[PDB]
């Protein structure tokens, strides 16, 4: 299941 | 015995040539079930393994949204990437990420992942505790510092810790009859002579799952050290792996080696003599 | 930025059977970046039907593809890989050597 990601 | 999940994506910037191409895969152990392409029209994240496809619409478009929602961050975290850098618009960059979990015999959890490289060398991480993240260089820690006031772990820690250990049981229960198949090498040896006082004895592996196997050459029953060369485990393209390790053998000493093949799969490690 | 050259091996899926169908596999991984040139030779000749895995890397961050097509091999049929790539100074042409 599809991590959720963030902006650097 | 254990098992893992993990996701792998990449975007790779073209500069000048359009925007950047985002590609992302997913792997139970050393099975792909998925995968999505920006430059795919499908536009959707797609599977890659039988035991994938039972799942509902309701599922396809929850991951679909994740993965879509991930290369459109990561489009502009190399741009972000570049201002942190002071690197010239003109070079082409890459950014990658890795995600997953580690859970035991049982499916309890032993170790979760959540980091990234930027053009191929460490970027920022997700220490062991999932409490923490550790910085390759003065850019991450800007990242380090908005993760932190974001307050990011404690989110990637109870999704690692639950979803996605939930989520690799699962799959390992739909996906059942492979994901937990323990398929033995088939091995035998060849021989090879290169000039009349030399010859290779080679011995071979093959059509084994998992990849995880040891290849032991011996002289006497006395391991040999790199007088052998080792190839780098090879997929097969049906599921199942493939390798072998040769020795140059001085002619008429063909007999004095032995081949030692260990592999979850086997109930005893196998010896193999010319 | 920092280049990794990629390591070539090709191969069959199964043990090569002249008559019998097979599958030709050419196995480049440990390189970076990922952009890569890569094409399944029968006789010197570019094959028009060859597919590949998605791109997927390893621990190290380092990209690995396989390069695959159907194909039944003969007494004189000869197949080879050819590799391109930033850190080759020209391509890089591997025979499939039917028994190594």
């Amino acid at each position: 299941r599809y991590p959720l990601t963030f902006g650097w | 015995g254990s098992h893992s999940m993990r996701y792998f994506s990449t975007s790779v910037s073209r500069p000048g040539r359009g925007e950047p191409r985002f590609i992302a895969v997913g792997y139970v152990d050393d099975t792909q079930f998925v995968r999505f392409d920006s430059d795919a029209a499908s536009q959707r994240m797609e599977p890659r393994a039988p035991w994938i496809e039972q799942e509902g619409p309701e599922y396809w478009d929850e991951e679909t949204g994740k993965v879509k929602a991930h290369s459109q961050t990561d489009r502009e975290n190399l741009r972000i990437a570049l201002r942190y850098y002071n690197q010239s618009e003109a070079g082409s960059h890459t950014l990658q990420m890795m995600f997953g979990c580690d859970v035991g015999s049982d499916g309890r959890f032993l170790r979760g992942y959540h980091q990234y490289a930027y053009d191929g060398k460490d970027y920022i991480a997700l220490k062991e505790d999932l409490r923490s993240w550790t910085a390759a260089d003065m850019a991450a820690q800007i990242t380090k510092r908005k993760w932190e006031a974001a307050h990011v772990a404690e989110q990637q820690r109870a999704y690692l810790e639950g979803t996605c250990v939930d989520g690799l049981r699962r799959y390992l229960e739909n996906g059942k009859e492979t994901l937990q198949r323990t398929d033995p090498p088939k091995t035998h040896m060849t021989h090879h002579p290169i000039s009349d006082h030399e010859a290779t004895l080679r011995c071979w592996a093959l059509g084994f799952y998992p990849a995880e196997i040891t290849l032991t050459w011996q002289r006497d029953g006395e391991d040999q050290t790199q007088d052998t060369e080792l190839v780098e485990t090879r997929p097969a393209g049906d599921g199942t792996f493939q390798k072998w390790a040769a020795v140059v053998v001085p002619s008429g000493e063909e007999q004095r080696y032995t081949c030692h093949v260990q592999h979850e799969g086997l109930p005893k490690p196998l010896t193999l003599r010319w | 930025m920092i280049q990794r050259t990629p390591k070539i091996q090709v191969y069959s899926r199964h043990p090569a059977e002249n008559g019998k169908s097979n599958f030709l596999n050419c196995y480049v991984s440990g390189f970076h970046p990922s952009d890569i040139e890569v094409d399944l030779l029968k006789n010197g000749e570019r094959i028009e039907k060859v597919e590949h895995s998605d791109l997927s890397f390893s621990k190290d961050w380092s990209f690995y593809l396989l390069y695959y097509t159907e194909f039944t091999p003969t007494e004189k049929d000869e197949y080879a890989c050819r590799v391109n790539h930033v850190t080759l100074s020209q391509p890089k042409i591997v025979k499939w050597d039917r028994d190594m």
